[PDB]
């Protein structure tokens, strides 16, 4: 398993929601912050052989 | 990693049916009691 859980991974933002405009929440941060899209990278033993 | 396969080479399998489940599409011979039966009768490591 990796350290933190997840490898490099993508920045979503921060997204509210009425309609079409889905902008400008202020309840997230500009940037946002990484979210895992997908799966942990993994890597694999076989450690009894 | 290794106490996990301990248990689930001896007491997740050797379990009474109802208890271990069959994949995606794998064809089990009829017989309950075969050796493919038993073979492709995979166990879960989460009940044990």
């Amino acid at each position: 398993f990796p350290l933190g859980g997840s490898a490099a991974t993508d920045t979503y933002s921060g997204i509210k929601a009425n309609g079409q405009t889905w902008t400008a929440d202020d309840n997230y941060a500009d940037r946002g912050a990484e979210i895992e899209s997908g799966n942990i990278f993994a890597m694999e033993i076989n450690l009894a052989a | 990693n290794l106490w996990r396969s301990f248990l689930y080479s001896n007491v997740a399998l050797y379990l009474p049916d109802s208890y271990k489940i069959t994949p995606d599409n794998i064809t089990l011979p009829e017989n309950k009691n075969t050796y493919a039966y038993m073979n492709g009768r995979v166990a879960v490591p989460s009940a044990l």
